[PDB]
């Protein structure tokens, strides 16, 4: 069988140099003429940067010179001018060339950061660009005389040379020596000498500089360039229409920079093809090729040197270079798009939370295509052309048939900043009469949309494949549960968390006081006609249920003690669950752990339109409360003035006190503080204890007191708005504010929102409120750079094998921060799965057996007894390369179960820890980076180097040597500590490797290092957790691990046999290789290596797809060094699959990508 | 410090101004050079006979007087005589070889010297010249390899019999018989290098002169021209500054400053080829007339992305002057039609004129925001059919095919044929008459009630729909 020759489907790339003749290869004529068009007819003039005759013609299937005008010609190159009659398209792939006159040096691998010519040739830089500038001479191949083959000579030097060895010893100058030298130079002969002199002489010095060329050499050998191509003989053009030279109004003409760089190029390269007729003197030819080789470096990449400037225009034209660069990082923003459109968004509480509201207007637009589709598909419109007029007409008869061709057809919504998962989310579209949005609200936490004037993008599933993809994958109804904590994201907000609780809340004494009743229907008959309030205490017949059979439902009935409110409310929830769950208050947190339990019981779609219900309901008694906010609403404590008073007499006394000179001044600015702070807290829990429980009422008997029905109580305590804190800037006094020092003032603001602040207390108020909204934005900005470090480092990881068969993995067990239980035990283990069988406290007794997933259920079994601590499998542990097995993962999901093959969890892990990175304020956000960038600290601690006995030896040469002194072992390690810094170490005792040998925080190096894998991996993720759960925030440990697991990527050698000993490379190919030796080849032998942490910032910088590198690395230096190489990029990464406009090899693409992945390298 | 005007600056830094007297020093070796080839020149045979071909080639019609020489030392008529005076010292040169030749071989290039030919033709004769020795020295060297590196011969004692001959055999096949050891070894190679020798010796009858004289001349060339250029060029480098400060006033016009010192260098360069010593003009003033012609003439030529004719580079100059007379004059600015009647012109070309007087614009202009929305950003492409239109088109199609065929087959050959329809050309409806064997009249008709059919509804009413 043939392979084959023209367009089939790639995969892989590969970037080298280009040959003279291969440049010669592309083109399809050389460009002769600095001409353009023709001035009047503004044609193009052949044959010069634009012209048909090389590149293609100006108008479709037509001649230039117009002979041949009809568009059956079409292999015909015309016979006056040189036109084969093809599309213009052409005019956008055919390149060009020039010939040079004299060599000319590429920029980029003259300059490009370690000078690739220069380092080829070992030569300085300095020297090179001396030997091209023509200030002064090189040998080459400089025979037996007196000169080595690289020496440089001077004008005199080389005179004088001469007259002693004419011939026999050879000396050039400018770019052709450049090109001399490199043509010459045998890659493999400096390989076998290279050889030798690693090994002959022994030094750090002299063989670790050795290595590293001889690698490189042998590196462009196998790579299959040849080193004079980077002097060049030819020089491609682009293609015209990229730099194109179009019309614009008024008539005036506009174009790329390229022209006027290129033009420049080809004009100074005919005036020295003249130069060189006429016989000019060297000085002359000198210089002219000198500006040739600029012209063409700032064609290439201007700004290596002096920045040629466009034409009459200050601004510097764009190169080649900067072509390419497009955008700290980079940014990309790019990809403008079809079937696409946006607007403000507003409310629509009555829509199911499987659907949004979209204008009449926008659909119209936007499923155009379709709708003269399905028009001209049942024959209402005889052509396209009709449809077309149709729908322009807005005939009715169109909207029965949008209808049709909207139905089960979803949208996706998409607000600005789209940060996890649940930016962009699909829902089914519902026509609506307005031009606004309309947007489910429980969708709209998610989203992180208010409705100050909010605007969202939709977007048109297309292709088929698209649609099942929003239907199955991005729908609304699949995301509830928060793929960053398997808690429900989407919980009811505020209107509606209000109206469940106030629904089901209860007072002492009302209507309906304690009737009894049949069951919830006729509860509701009870209140809707004025005969018991919602809240009374009252006993009714309910029914509920409980599965707890093997899968079964058990039914059971009982007078429960409840409210008419929670009655009426248990008409919404589904069969399964206790009647439990709504007798209490529900508030926001209750209200959506309510749900939460739903989706772990009866599965997505009972909650689904559970979760519907509940808004739907929330909303409707939220109605009928009629909560409101008035002045009198918020109550200030009777006892405020006198508080104030009190606390301001404390002052007097500090005061008395430092006038007399009893206590100092410094002493005395942080005792006020202090008695002011401490005030606060007073009228603090003074309005609380006031607003909370002091509406007071009477039953049958005289009284009793209750928590409280004002309007603004409702609020705080349910969690529908509002928080303790803010509260207590209304009623009680607002805080002390600080000075923009950061000096926190010492007579606070003592007047509250409900009384007016004064002149200066206002002003106060604003430097907070000014840095406040400062530091927020900019605390965005970090946040954003944070997530895109994170993608980067992380993004190509996918869920590639099953179960990796591993039995290792780390130790889960609560927090235990000095207090009590930051964080549980069950948090930290649920929908993780297990190392190995956890034991009762007596044995024998397999409670979890292995790995098995650790649900809920299972995670009560486990909290039945008292377990303390469960082994779990960690993806930082997985013994998978290259990806990461289902089991070592969890399964969290949006959905429930396992994580399924193909899911790409490296972003989601990336999304989930940055997106609430907003939220944060050592300690702090940067706190965070200083942990993923594995930054070293300033004033570390020290570790022991190894288990055994220590002591001091030599003295203070500002360091006195620490010796440690093993057992069995050999004696030899002693690090010079500095004896300025405090010391905890026992001078004369034993101490384990990794213990304290001073104090101080520590770098996760030597954690690492020292103590290990799990110790460190268990370092990041608890210090890290320490700054976000500081913070409230919820973040599944699953993602963490998942950075760590890319922060370890890499390694260094220490045994022999096959590897390169002291280089870092990637444990998956050692991992895969020490097990290709341990059964194969020899023993050889080895090798043993030495995991090693590198910050995000630093491992994300390697990667071996160099087509993704230069997405994210700087774009110049990373095509240059890659493409000496001769590198391929053979894709599978993500990022780089998208670049080129192809699947990407995850989700849906995974089992694409598979399947082909396996054709290759087979039969 | 790498830019390359220091690079320049000082590499001609070095060269050294020129004495008054030094202009001449320099001025008398050009002309010596020069002269020594001229003179070099006019000893050829076939240099000679050549203009003599070349002449009547010029009187035949076969040629002309301006293509072959730029005037003598001094009409049609007189040129005529002053080649029969050539053409006679010639003849007479000729029949005398019999010695006291030699007084009138010198002569012969008497009057040969006073011609002053066209560049191109003198170069051809150099050239054939040039040619004819590599053609001397193609057969001298296998000659040599033949004897030396293959036949084992020492190049010491081949070259004692060959002075003074190189031709004939006394070399050859005389000196095989000296018994030396690379004598017997001669014999092998003996059909090579006399076979070949025909060329060598009829170079002595082609150009009329033994292999001797024939290296001697363009010899005595070579080093004139040698001599020449390396005056030349020495003259060049002493002016260079001149260039500069001249360069140094044409310096925005769209040129860069190097681009104008090397089109400037390059009118150095010329005068120093045109120019002549002996009118007593300073070299210094009779130069900054070819470089400033240079420079501009670059300058007008390549500075623009749409290159301009040159009057029209003239003819707006003259317009940003009328302005400024006017500019102040007027209060404000002169209309439109104003400067056009200042201007010789139609006046109405100011208009046409100015328009494609502008220069392009940098697409990546950066537009408002500072932002990277730039220029080219809005270039719309209208080379582009959207598709609405290209979804009608694939329709049109399905349309006039189903129409066509709903048709009587001849009604649709008939129609197929009258429009370029599914085929290459339309055809003359006489075209189409021949076709069918059946013609005319008839045919139009045929065709008319086809028309008249898909006219009206069951028909109509698809097509109708493609009017907009
Ligand atoms: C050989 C080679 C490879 C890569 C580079 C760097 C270029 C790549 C293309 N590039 C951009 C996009 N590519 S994309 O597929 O459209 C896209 C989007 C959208 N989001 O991420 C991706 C990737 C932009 O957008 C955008 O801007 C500019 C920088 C240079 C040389
Ligand atoms: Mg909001
Ligand atoms: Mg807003
Ligand atoms: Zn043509
Ligand atoms: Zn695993």
């Amino acid at each position: 069988l043939k392979a084959q020759t023209k367009t089939e489907e790639f995969d892989a790339i590969k970037i080298a140099l280009a040959s003279p003749d291969m440049i010669r290869s592309w083109s399809f004529g050389e460009v002769k003429k600095p001409e353009t068009i023709n001035y009047r007819t503004f044609k193009p003039e052949r044959d010069g940067l634009f012209c048909a005759r090389i590149f293609g013609p100006v108008k479709d299937y037509e001649c230039l010179c117009g002979k041949y005008k009809r568009l059956k010609h079409r292999g015909v190159i015309c016979e006056k001018c040189g036109v084969e009659v093809t599309q213009t398209k052409v005019r956008r792939e055919r390149m060009g060339h020039i010939e040079l006159a004299s060599p000319t040096a590429h920029i980029w691998f003259l300059k490009s950061l370690p000078s690739r010519i220069g380092l080829l040739l070992d030569m300085p830089l300095r020297d090179i660009e001396r030997v091209l500038y023509f200030e002064s001479y090189v040998v080459i191949e400089g025979g037996m005389t007196n000169l080595e083959r690289q020496q440089i000579l001077t004008e005199e030097q080389y005179l004088d040379a001469l007259e002693e060895f004419g011939d026999e010893f050879d000396a050039k100058m400018g770019a052709e020596a450049i090109q001399a030298l490199l043509k010459s130079m045998d890659l493999e002969q400096e390989c076998e000498q290279l050889r030798e002199e690693l090994n002959e002489t022994n030094s750090e010095t002299k063989r670790k500089k050795l290595t590293k060329r001889i690698k490189l050499l042998e590196a462009f050998v196998q790579s299959g360039n040849k080193p004079e191509w980077m002097i060049l003989t030819v020089l491609p053009v682009l293609p015209p229409d990229l730099r194109p030279l179009v019309p614009l109004d008024g008539g005036r003409f506009a174009t790329s920079d390229l022209n006027d760089l290129y033009r420049r190029v080809i004009n100074r390269n005919n005036r020295l093809k003249r130069l060189l007729d006429l016989a000019a003197p060297d000085i002359i030819v000198r210089n002219e090729k000198r500006m040739l080789q600029e012209a063409v470096d700032a064609l290439l990449d201007n700004g290596r040197r002096g920045r040629a400037i466009t034409g009459s225009n200050k601004r510097p034209l764009k190169s080649l270079a900067d072509m390419i660069k497009g955008k700290f990082r980079q940014n990309l923003l790019g990809k403008r798009v079809d079937y696409s459109g946006r607007s403000v968004i507003t409310v629509g509480p009555y829509l199911r939370l499987h659907q949004c509201g979209l204008p009449k207007k926008m659909a119209l637009e936007l499923f155009k295509p379709f709708i003269y589709g399905k028009l001209e598909l049942r024959g209402l419109a005889t052509t396209i052309k009709a449809a077309k007029k149709m729908v322009e007409r807005e005939e009715a008869v169109v909207w029965d048939i949008l209808d049709e061709v909207i139905r089960e057809h979803p949208v996706l919504l998409n607000r600005a900043p789209t940060l996890h998962r649940l930016g962009i989310q699909a829902f089914e579209p519902v026509l609506i009469e307005g031009k606004a949005i309309q947007l489910h609200p429980l969708v709209c936490a998610a989203y992180n949309a208010d409705f100050d004037g909010d605007q969202m993008a939709v977007h048109v599933p297309l292709t088929l494949e698209a649609q099942l993809e929003a239907r199955a994958l991005m729908m609304s109804t699949n995301n509830i549960l928060s793929p960053a904590n398997g808690e429900p994201i989407i919980v009811p907000s505020q209107d509606v968390v209000l109206g469940l609780y106030y629904m089901t809340r209860d007072c002492v004494n009302a209507k309906g006081e304690g009737m009894v009743l049949t069951g919830p229907k006729e509860a509701e008959r009870l209140y809707r006609s004025g005969l018991a309030s919602l809240h009374a205490r009252v006993k009714v017949r309910i029914t509920e249920y409980e599965k707890d059979a093997n899968g079964e439902l058990v039914a059971k009935t009982s007078l429960k003690d409840t409210t008419v409110g929670r009655a009426i409310l248990w008409m919404i929830v589904p069969k399964g669950l206790p009647y439990s769950i709504v007798n209490q208050a529900l508030g926001k947190k209750a209200i959506s752990k309510m749900l939460n339990t739903c989706y772990r019981i009866l599965g997505l779609k009972p909650t689904v339109i559970f979760a519907d219900q509940i808004m739907y309901t929330g909303f409707a008694y939220a109605a009928r409360s009629g909560a409101s906010v008035g002045i009198d609403d918020m109550v200030i404590p009777e006892k405020k003035h006198e508080i104030i008073s009190e606390a301001e007499a404390e002052v007097a006394e500090i005061q008395e006190q430092f006038q007399s000179g009893l206590v100092t001044a410094g002493e005395r600015y942080n005792k006020v503080i202090d008695i002011w702070a401490a005030a606060n807290d007073r009228v603090s829990k003074a309005m609380m204890d006031n607003l909370q429980t002091e509406t007071v009422i009477n039953r049958d008997g005289q009284e009793e007191k209750q928590v409280s029905f004002n309007s603004i109580y409702m609020m705080a305590d349910s969690g529908a708005r509002g928080s303790a804190a803010q509260i207590r800037q209304l009623a009680g006094m607002r805080g002390l504010m600080a000075k923009p020092d950061g000096s926190i003032i010492e007579t606070p603001i003592t007047a509250n929102f409900r009384e007016g602040l004064n002149v200066l207390q206002y002003f106060i108020s604003t430097h907070g409120a000014r840095k406040g909204l400062a530091d927020t934005a900019l605390k965005t900005a970090n946040s954003g750079y944070l997530t895109r470090r994170l993608v980067d480092v992380a993004q190509d990881l996918v869920v590639t094998e099953d179960d990796c068969g591993t039995h290792e993995g780390i130790m889960m067990t609560p927090v235990i921060e000095g207090g009590d239980v930051k964080e549980p035990l069950r948090d930290r283990v649920l929908g993780r799965v297990t190392a190995e069988d956890v034991l009762k406290p007596g044995t024998a007794d397999i409670l979890v057996p292995r790995n098995t997933l650790l649900h809920e259920q299972w995670c009560d079994l486990l909290e039945e007894n008292s377990v303390d601590a469960v082994k779990v499998r960690s993806v930082v542990s997985c013994d998978t390369d290259f990806g990461v097995c289902a089991h070592c993962y969890g399964r969290d999901l949006a959905r429930g179960h396992i994580i399924n093959k193909g899911e790409a969890i490296g972003v989601i892990a990336a999304q989930s820890i940055g997106e609430p990175g907003t939220q944060l304020t050592t300690g702090g956000l940067p706190r965070v980076a200083d942990l993923f960038e594995a930054r070293r600290p300033k004033e570390p601690a020290i570790l022991a180097e190894i288990s055994g006995i220590v002591s001091f030896g030599k003295e203070t040469k500002g360091k006195r040597r620490l010796v440690i002194t093993p057992v069995d072992g050999s004696d030899p390690y002693e690090e010079m500590i500095p004896k300025w810094r405090q010391l905890n170490v026992f001078e004369g005792e034993r101490v384990e490797r990794g213990d304290v040998i001073s104090d101080g925080p520590e770098a996760p190096h030597d954690i690492l290092r020292l103590r290990g894998v799990h110790a460190v991996t268990r370092y990041i993720v608890n210090e890290v957790q320490d700054v976000y759960r500081l913070q409230g925030v919820k973040i599944n440990d699953k993602h963490i691990e998942v950075i760590v697991r890319q922060m370890l990527r890499k390694a260094t050698i220490v045994n022999a046999g096959s590897s390169d000993f002291l280089e870092g490379e990637q444990v998956e190919y050692s991992r895969v290789k020490i097990a290709n030796r341990e059964l194969e080849a020899n023993g050889k032998v080895g090798a043993t290596y030495s995991r090693d942490l590198l910050g995000i910032t630093k491992a994300s910088l390697a990667t071996e797809s160099f087509i993704s590198a230069a997405s994210f690395q700087e774009t110049t230096r990373v095509l240059t060094e890659a493409a000496v190489a001769g590198k391929r990029d053979e894709l599978r990464g993500l990022k780089e699959n998208v670049i080129v406009g192809r699947l990407i090899p995850a989700g849906t693409g995974y089992a694409y990508h598979q399947d082909r992945m396996r054709r290759r390298a087979a039969g | 410090t790498t830019d390359p005007v220091r690079m320049y600056m000082r590499e001609m830094g070095t060269v050294e101004l020129l004495t008054r007297e030094g202009e001449i020093d320099i001025a008398k070796r050009i002309e010596d050079g020069i002269n020594q080839v001229q003179c070099s020149v006019a000893e050829y045979p076939e240099a000679i006979t050549y203009l003599l071909e070349q002449y009547d080639r010029v009187e035949a019609e076969e040629a002309r007087l301006s293509d072959l020489i730029t005037g003598f030392v001094d009409d049609p008529e007189l040129a005529r005589e002053k080649f029969a005076e050539l053409r006679a010292q010639y003849v007479v040169t000729r029949d005398t070889i019999k010695a006291t030749a030699q007084e009138e071989i010198l002569k012969l290039s008497e009057v040969f010297k006073q011609f002053r030919l066209v560049p191109k033709q003198f170069d051809y004769l150099v050239n054939s010249m040039r040619v004819m020795m590599d053609r001397v020295r193609t057969q001298e060297r296998l000659i040599m390899k033949l004897c030396v590196e293959q036949c084992k011969m020492p190049k010491k004692n081949f070259i004692t019999l060959f002075t003074g001959n190189e031709t004939s055999d006394t070399w050859f096949n005389a000196a095989i018989a000296m018994n030396k050891p690379w004598s017997e070894k001669l014999h092998d190679v003996s059909e090579e290098v006399h076979r070949a020798l025909q060329k060598l010796q009829q170079i002595e009858e082609e150009t009329g002169l033994t292999i001797e004289q024939v290296k001697d001349i363009n010899r005595r060339m070579s080093i004139g021209e040698a001599k020449a250029r390396r005056a030349k060029k020495e003259m060049v480098e002493a002016n260079l500054r001149l260039v500069i400060s001249i360069a140094k006033k044409y310096t925005n016009r769209g040129l860069q400053f190097l681009d104008l010192i090397q089109e400037g260098n390059i009118g150095l360069m010329k005068a120093v080829d045109k120019f002549e010593y002996r009118r007593g003009y300073k070299f210094s003033t009779y130069a900054t007339w070819w470089i400033r012609q240079a420079i501009t003439r670059s300058i007008a030529d390549q500075a623009r992305t749409i290159r301009i004719p040159v009057h029209m580079i003239e003819t707006i100059n003259k317009l940003n002057r009328i302005s400024r007379q006017m500019l102040q004059e007027m209060g404000r600015e002169p209309t439109p039609e104003e400067l056009a009647e200042r201007m010789l012109m139609p006046e109405d070309k100011i208009r046409k004129v100015l328009k494609i007087a502008k220069e392009p614009i940098s697409m990546e202009t950066p537009i408002g925001d500072d932002e990277d929305s730039h220029l080219g950003d809005f270039i719309e492409d209208t080379t582009l059919e959207l598709p609405l239109d290209s979804a009608t088109t694939e329709s049109l199609r399905a349309a006039t095919h189903d129409v066509l065929a709903g048709l009587t087959a001849r009604e649709a050959k008939v129609l197929r044929m009258r429009f370029g329809i599914d085929m290459n050309t339309d055809y003359t409806l006489e075209e189409v008459g021949k076709q069918f064997d059946v013609t005319r009249e008839r045919i139009r008709q045929i065709e008319a009630k086809a028309l008249r059919k898909l006219r009206h509804p069951s028909r109509s009413e698809v097509l109708r729909s493609f009017l907009d």
